[PDB]
């Protein structure tokens, strides 16, 4: 027979939705973009582009959060605070990124591109830049639009 | 000179079946398929991929119509990703 | 105790039959392109043709399966680039199949390029923003 | 219970082999398992085995060390010499950064050439993807 | 006879099975085979799906007690190249067909097994062959391109005969481009234009 | 904590039979290398976008058909002079432009394009007077 | 002038069977064969030594094929050492 | 019936390794090549090609061990320590491995080949060059490969 469900359901994916914005990982869903933004204190280190080993568990349910929905392109990027320079940031949150989308490539996931940039503290959200990697601005986000 | 293609594709590049049809039942994608004379017609806007079909059309939003011969499976691109599609007939 | 080391998980024959036919189809495939490279040198590279850019030094990581025109037009949109096209698209598709892992977008767009060799082209041009495909003659 | 003895007992459990010849010791790491797919990229997945390892030759602080990688039938020459001599360079940077001096290392990178099994067979071909380690 | 019912009642399932299984395997594998198999990459100039040479060396035939041949290298253009509109995945030739049979003591169980592994095996000679279909098929492709680079072959020669808009008042084609092959691709046999790959 | 990788060949067969499959990948590539004719851009022979200040306008057209009338009238909706040069075939050469947001001068590469080696394209943006030269 | 070979050789060349032909079961060693018109097709990689072939082609990672009668055993060097294969058919 | 075992079992291949292994017969097995080695002293007097008599148990069970595997080649060769010169050395290791491999021929191994050599110490395993035959690198050493 044709499948109902695709091994995913509805109940789980508010589940997650609910456990991440609990932990702190900002959820936004406008239609059929979705937003997650990790805070890059809850995965990197200050001003590194090297995971923490508890953070793999954070990547291990966002990435059962990312299986539940069938999709195209996630992009992930990520920003930082200023460091040093504004080109150590950006191959800093390049770099950031690219091993958050290797992670997740490796995972289950079932995106066919994902984009992965980062950007030297270009798009701040937040004027209050009195954190390192503490500061809300310092994030990676994960941005897809849901497909039908 | 070889044959231009059917014009049963401009028929079928609308939802529109061929006169003297019977229909198939797609599962698994957005496509529909008619089987006129041991010969299929299947509209789609996905791109079919592993049976071959024999003439196609395409109109102006980007809907296939495909006649190629009876397979009990068609196997699509979506966006990228390769799947099946049943027909039944 | 006496182990040889690598221990793996338990295969089947169908994995097994189809590594076998594998390794057989490959090593015909790379002297193929031995025979192919050493009676025509390769001239030159796509690279004058593709050039690379800030914001094309973007990475992505792509399996994909289908026409070339979805897979160019996400990558030109996720690097803001105009994507426009030059020649009208053959009626049957133009399909190419990448999986690659953590590549960055120039030479993503290089073995697109050389996947969709002899049917399609693509150029960047990259004082402006437009990445272009051309598809062919025929 | 911290010794020579029972480390090696559970690097065979965490199937690294280990064989004693003489003067020489050599390791031998199966790459199926302590590096991710056809990538100089570590399995760190399976940390507890290299730190048994960098456990094993702490033991050894005079010795210099020659470390060998090595590959299967599959792919060009170019292919097994860059892959396995890639591997072999980032088990040498591993045992450098985890605290051996720089001139007792010697990364080597043989593409497939010794050949400790057939490559005709899986479980060969399984058991030529390795990384010898020798030291005295 | 009751033991070789049981076999037969084995046989099915078991071969139905081990199809059910391979299948997952082969679904398992699905973007290593169509890197394996690329058809898609080895289509020619005007989708040209090319032939599929054959290669035998060192062939004997013993005619007669009197009488043998030899030949050093031999070509056999099978499956010759042709249009094609789609190119061919591996599941026209790998897959298999699994519809699950619905149709059912001690020597029964000891038979069932025993026609269980017959089934099993069976399927994966089965396999054997499909596998075997398609390495003939894609190094009879990749050996055509060797051929074209050591100038054995002839390449396919299209002809694109355009039209301009075409028909009469009920029905216009504008472009109207009808695509020919003239030549069909073989093996030359003026044998002093062939090319040496020497590779170092 | 973390994972190994979903389907990771981490069984013998699937080693042998997918570092197979990133050989036969690399070798298609380079074979695409070696018979993947290029040109230089520098030799690239079509046309360049002009950019006049009327040919910057976004226009829309969807019309398959012979070039001569088309581009007579994007020259009278870009306000330029439209120039022939050379005889026209008795078959024509004909475009398909479907397009329903471009820019007339992309539109003016598009139909240089797809005449190629049949026809081609001039544009003097001083005198302001496009010329289709056929051959 | 005497044929050349059989071209089913070429087929039998790969794991492929000749076309209308009956499996045979090769015990005892890594060989496969066929019974296509009253003669067996066998593909290997040993050397068939005792009972007589008719006709023999060799691939380029030498695997060899062999059209003879039907013999229900085979004689094969694998490694110098001499050994037997069992068919039936 | 074709056969399951070739007149060999696993458990007989394990106790073999580790009663040679306890009996100082260092078997190692690296992938699919097998080296057993024997000190010069458990199966030869000091000096001296010719081997003792209680030595010939020792080489009966060496042969039941080769009995079980199946190869092509045996290679045993031999090397002694440095004693009066390296002619008398290569000529007395030389004959050493041809009267072991002359009782390991006409005891059952199923070998086509066995390469029999002697050198004159140049391959050592240890600096230490303690005595005659006593020394571990006066030794015998029977490689080989198991085919398939």
């Amino acid at each position: 027979l044709p499948c109902r469900v695709d091994g995913a359901c509805d109940a789980t994916i508010i589940k997650m939705m609910t456990d991440l914005n609990k932990k702190g990982i900002k959820v936004a869903s406008v239609g059929q973009n979705y937003l997650i933004s990790i805070p890059a204190s809850a995965l990197f280190a200050d001003q590194s582009p090297r995971l923490n080993w508890a953070s793999y568990s954070l990547l291990n349910e966002i990435a059962a959060f990312l299986k539940q929905f069938r999709k195209i392109a996630i992009t992930v990027t990520s920003y930082s605070s200023k460091y040093v320079s504004v080109k150590r940031e950006r191959a800093l949150t390049l770099a950031r990124s690219r091993v958050v989308s290797e992670y997740l490539w490796s995972q289950g996931v079932d995106s066919r591109i994902i984009f992965t940039q980062g950007l030297g503290s270009d798009k701040p959200i937040t004027s209050y830049t009195l954190g390192g990697d503490r500061s809300p601005n310092a994030r990676v986000e994960i941005t897809f639009r849901r497909a039908v | 000179i070889p044959p231009s293609a059917n014009d049963l594709l401009l028929h079928v590049l609308e939802g529109v079946p061929p006169p003297g049809s019977r229909r198939l039942v797609v599962s698994g994608g957005d496509a529909r398929a008619w089987l006129s004379n041991e010969k299929m017609y299947v509209r789609t806007n996905l791109t079919i991929l592993s049976p071959g079909w024999l003439a196609s059309m395409t109109s102006a939003d980007g809907t296939h119509a495909y006649e190629m011969q009876k397979s009990p499976v068609l196997l699509v691109s979506w966006h990228g990703k390769v799947m099946q599609l049943k027909v039944e007939g | 105790k006496f182990k040889k080391p690598p221990i793996n998980n338990p295969s089947d024959d169908a994995t097994i039959k189809l590594a076998e036919a594998a390794v057989s189809v490959s090593d015909s495939m790379l002297e193929m392109a031995k025979v192919e490279k050493v009676i025509t040198p390769p001239s030159k590279d796509n690279t004058l043709t593709i050039p690379n850019a800030y914001n094309l030094q973007a990475r992505a990581s792509v399996d994909w399966s289908g026409p070339i025109e979805e897979l160019t037009a996400r990558i030109a949109k996720a690097a803001h680039f105009r994507f426009r096209v030059l020649g009208k698209s053959p009626s049957v598709p133009v399909l190419i199949s990448i999986s690659t892992k953590d590549e960055s977008l120039a030479e993503i767009l290089r073995d697109i390029d050389y996947q969709a060799g002899k049917k399609a082209s693509i150029h960047v041009y990259p004082n402006s923003q437009v990445v272009e495909l051309r598809y062919a003659k025929i | 219970r911290d010794s020579k003895r029972k480390i090696i007992r559970d690097l065979q459990k965490q199937d690294i082999q280990y064989v004693e010849y003489g003067d020489t010791r050599t390791l031998i790491i199966p790459t199926d398992k302590y590096f991710m797919f056809s990538s100089p990229r570590l399995n760190e997945i399976c940390y507890p085995g290299l730190n048994n390892v960098i456990r094993l030759l702490n033991f050894y602080p005079q010795s210099t060390i020659y470390v060998a990688g090595f590959t299967d039938n599959v792919g060009s020459r170019s292919h097994k010499r860059k892959l396995s001599q890639a591997q072999a360079e980032t088990m040498m940077t591993f045992l450098w950064a985890n605290g051996i001096a720089a001139k007792r290392l010697k990364a080597e990178g043989y593409g497939d050439k010794n050949a400790i099994s057939d490559n005709a067979i899986i479980h060969g071909s399984a058991q030529n993807r390795r990384i010898e380690i020798q030291w005295f | 006879a009751l033991k070789e019912t049981a076999l037969s009642v084995g046989a099915q399932a078991g071969l139905a099975w081990r199809a059910k299984i391979i299948d997952e395997q082969l679904n398992k594998q699905a973007r290593n085979l169509d890197a394996i198999y690329d058809f898609n990459s080895l289509v020619l100039e005007h989708n040209i799906l090319p032939p599929v040479l054959l290669e035998g060396r060192n062939t004997l035939n013993l005619a007669d007690a009197q009488s043998i041949r030899i030949s050093d290298r031999t070509y056999k253009v099978a499956k010759q190249a042709h249009f094609i509109t789609t190119p061919p995945t591996w599941r026209q030739y790998l897959w298999m067909d699994y519809v699950k049979p619905e149709a059912p003591k001690e020597i029964w169980c000891i038979y069932t097994e025993r026609g269980w592994k017959n089934g099993i095996d069976q399927a994966n000679t089965i396999l054997e062959e499909n596998i075997a279909r398609i390495k003939e098929d894609f190094g009879g492709m990749i050996l055509y391109r060797k051929l074209l680079a050591m100038n054995m072959v002839s390449p396919p020669y299209v002809s694109h005969t355009d039209l301009g808009v075409t028909g009469d008042g009920s029905e216009i084609h504008i472009d109207d481009r009808v695509l020919r092959i003239t030549a069909l691709p073989e093996l030359n046999v003026n044998s002093a234009e062939w090319r040496a790959a020497v590779a170092k």
